[PDB]
């Protein structure tokens, strides 16, 4: 008997199928366990068991295709146009890298991370990655695949930091930046004599603003170092002695008022409240954008150190990301007030189409994209969790906006270990003991650093 | 009138915990620059904070034997001192922290230095002992009386504290800049609670038992008697522009007052069944104020001065916070806003401070 069929049409970004094969007539009553095998079949793509979801028009497919149909206003002898993507690898659990304080910041050097690209072109990896991990004792941490310390960064007391650091990031195999409430930068030297045993010594000592600084982005290959401070100004810097000019002596832990000491190339107080983010332009380095409390993503000039645009949010922002879509420049900007703002620098205010991210359940502090996703991205908020986005996913707002842009829900949620480990039901108040600090997504995995002093890592 | 939905933005939420004080925390305020928040409590602990994700960076022990009642930093952004009020001394105070450069260090020690050598007294000026020299405490002004409240004028150079106990010397003015302490207001008559400076004018408010009394400190004259109607005020608070008012009492009223129709109380408002213990309102230009009260919670509300279009002022309760605990029978003890944001800070008899967005 002829069971009722819904006609379907597959396309696809992943690379894909004949246009012979990409209509076809498909049981009405299918789910996405029974598309993805026909798209595993022989006669489809002979893949044997990708596991694929399916996105009509913004929205992943739950149940059966004429649940949708009847959903909507269509009428089951309407022509559905499903797009399959790769079904998300979950990132379980895996390990802990155990810290006696809090865990501030975190980034990864490997063979696919933007160090370890800059680096091949000083030396390259092969199966011996390491993870960087800032803390609030004022002490950088190097780790490895085995989560034991390498090396550790020398106290206050010999040059190191004298307060707690906020933000870290390699630069290169080579050398590392970080920053802290010193008000300070520090450029690192790292050296590894076995692969058990390495060493951080100062190569900068780096001063010019009036606060903490909180956030920092680097370049690797032009030595170049981006700084956001509470202050509300953005610093732009150099990581090699020649090129830095001169301190402002006041600024000095000296005044009143060994290691080479030196000041920025750039500092602009373009904000009217702290300073949240800075990062690099992915396409152009001479472009900069920095997002602050004052509800402003900016874009900067490097080379002219101007603002040539400026862009008001509704709420304050407290991290930002860039994406690839080069088709366009597209931000990632967290907020205080719980939720993404999807945006484009030049809007000079967000249109009625603009991007939501919601689920969060407090503060927003730290965003990085996918590796192999371009339009995926994870998140590290104060609630304890991260949180996998995928910009595909898409459906209109609710009376939470009033009907305004649209709204994308997590496809995937990281929970904090620790917590988990109790076996208890009910979670922390306001991330009472596990905030999320930080969080680097890397090919490695998933890791995120915070309040509950570990790095936790996740990956499939 | 309207509907809390069309009165956003409100904080609705706990976000973030402040953890450390042992006992109750007796006084909470937020710096002028919105970055770091302060305490002080039963340990005798001054503590000051990275605001948004709740980290200690500074902490400091005034006196073993004496609470610290209330803290209060000074308006100024040109400075970073704190004042704290533990027993019967004022401590001026330069917390560690990052916004500190070697110049803003200069600059709040220039201030704190300039009274000296200025040419049972009210008030006694002096070096608090090496030990709180060491951490950042500069300044001990000793008061004949325990101190229950702190009020900075907005130029920083004049600050009051109010001693419940202390009879004839129950208010005080303290000069900076001089050094100096003075008693200016001798028939007070009633039992001074607390105090505050202006907003925009040189005035005065002092609060009794049941009364706000408001003085020309220019003169040091009374101009008008301000009648809640409240068996005992417990704290108050003035509107940036100086012409409102909002009374917290133990009886469990919170009274808003239009000065400029009336000395008799607007509205009356009964949203707790424990003692009101704050009252702050929003000094940055956001429609809110709030109270906290002993059940443990804090009712936010939305507040309208009047205006052109506004014949009397708009007041509409938003929302009512939850999540101090409860400890013999004290809740919430202090509020403070954000200069900016929609954000609140609290006060826990729990030992803890709680922040709210
Ligand atoms: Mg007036």
């Amino acid at each position: 008997a002829p069971v009722a069929q819904v006609k379907v049409i597959f396309t696809t970004t992943e690379p894909e199928l004949p246009e012979s094969k990409r209509q076809l007539l498909v049981p009405a009553d299918i789910r996405r366990y029974g598309l993805s095998r026909i798209l595993n079949s022989e006669s489809m793509l002979d893949t044997g068991s990708i596991p694929f979801d399916f996105l009509i028009n913004g929205s992943f497919l739950r149940s059966s295709l004429e649940d949708y149909l009847t959903s909507n206003g269509l009428s089951l002898e309407t022509t559905l146009t499903l797009q399959y993507v790769r079904s998300l690898i979950p990132p379980v659990y895996e390990a802990s890298f155990e810290h006696d304080d809090w865990v501030s910041a975190v980034d990864v050097l490997s063979a696919t991370s933007p160090a370890g690209r800059w680096s091949s072109a000083a030396a390259v990896q092969p199966g011996q990655e390491r993870v960087l991990s800032a803390s609030y004792d004022g002490l950088l941490r190097i780790w490895n695949a085995s989560g034991s310390v390498i090396a550790t960064s020398p106290s206050g007391s010999h040059g190191g930091h004298t307060a707690s650091i906020k933000a870290a990031k390699f630069l290169t195999s080579d050398r590392l930046a970080s920053a802290g409430m010193d008000r300070t930068v520090r450029v690192w030297k790292y050296t590894e004599s076995d692969h058990f045993t390495g060493e951080l010594k100062p190569t900068l000592e780096l001063y010019g603003h009036t606060g903490s600084v909180d956030w920092l982005d680097v370049d690797g290959h032009s030595k170049h170092i981006l700084t956001a401070s509470a202050d509300g100004a953005i610093g732009f810097w150099s990581a090699s002695k020649a090129s830095a000019p001169e301190p402002d002596a006041s600024l000095l832990p000296g005044a009143h008022v060994s290691t080479a000491q030196r000041g920025p190339l750039g500092l602009w107080s373009i904000h009217t409240a702290p300073a949240t983010a800075a990062i690099f332009d992915p396409r152009d380095r001479t472009v900069a954008y920095s997002a602050s409390q004052d509800h402003t993503v900016r874009t900067l000039d490097l080379t002219t150190g101007q603002v040539v645009s400026t862009l008001t949010l509704t709420h304050p922002l407290l991290s930002l990301s860039a994406l690839t879509r080069t088709t366009s420049p597209l931000l990632a900007a967290g907020t205080s007030a719980r939720h993404i703002t999807m945006v484009d620098p030049r809007a000079s205010s967000a249109t009625t189409s603009v991007m939501t991210l919601r689920g969060h359940a407090n503060k927003v502090v730290s965003l990085s994209p996918s590796p192999e996703n371009e339009y995926s991205l994870v998140s590290g908020s104060h609630d304890g969790t991260c949180r996998v986005w995928d910009l595909r996913s898409v459906r209109p707002a609710t009376k939470e906006e009033g009907s305004l842009g649209g709204v994308s829900e997590p496809v995937y949620v990281i929970e904090r270990e620790s917590w988990a480990s109790k076996g208890k039901k009910k979670r922390p108040v306001a991330g009472d003991g596990c905030k999320v600090f930080s969080v680097v997504w890397d090919k490695l995995g998933i890791f995120s650093g915070g309040e509950d002093k570990k790095v936790q890592v996740n990956r499939g | 009138l309207p509907s809390p939905d069309e009165l956003k933005p409100f904080p609705t939420v706990q976000q973030t915990i402040f953890r450390g004080h042992e006992g109750r925390v007796r006084s909470v305020a937020i710096d002028p620059t919105g970055v770091a928040l302060a305490t002080g409590g039963d340990d005798g602990t001054v503590r000051v904070w990275e605001l948004l994700t709740g980290r200690q960076v500074w902490s400091v022990k005034l006196n073993g034997d004496e609470a610290v009642n209330t803290v209060r930093w000074r308006p100024t952004k040109d400075t970073f001192i704190l004042a704290a009020a533990a027993g019967e001394d004022i401590f001026l105070m330069i917390p560690t922290h990052p916004s500190v450069t070697p110049a803003l260090d200069q600059a709040s020690r220039d201030i704190l230095n300039a009274g000296f050598g200025h040419a049972e007294p009210p008030g006694k000026w002096a070096r608090p002992g090496t030990r709180l020299e060491d951490e950042g405490v500069l300044l001990r002004i000793t008061v004949r009386s325990t101190i229950k409240a702190i009020s900075w004028h907005r130029r920083g150079d004049h600050f009051a504290t109010v001693s419940p106990s202390g009879q004839r010397s129950s208010v005080a003015i303290h000069t900076l800049s001089k050094h100096l302490t003075q008693i200016p207001f001798r028939k007070l008559n009633g039992l001074a609670q607390t105090a505050s400076f202006h907003p925009l004018r040189p005035l005065f408010f002092v609060a009794t038992q049941r009364s706000i009394r408001c003085y020309d400190l220019q003169k040091l004259e009374l101009v008008k008697i301000v009648q809640p109607g409240a068996k005992w005020i417990s704290s108050f608070d003035v509107h940036p522009g100086g012409d409102n008012l909002v009374v917290g009492s133990y009886d469990k009223r919170l009274l808003w007052h239009d000065l400029d129709l009336s000395n008799r109380p607007y509205k009356t408002m009964r949203f707790h069944t424990e003692a009101i213990r704050a009252v702050r309102f929003h000094k940055g230009g956001l429609p809110l104020f709030a109270d906290a009260s002993d059940d443990g919670s804090l009712q936010i509300f939305h507040g309208k001065v009047p205006n052109d279009q506004l014949e009397n002022p708009t007041i509409v309760p938003v929302k009512m916070l939850k999540g101090h605990k409860v400890v013999n029978k004290l809740g919430v003890l202090d509020i403070d806003w954000h200069p900016r944001e929609p954000w609140c800070v609290s006060a826990g008899a729990d030992g803890t401070a709680r922040l709210w967005m």
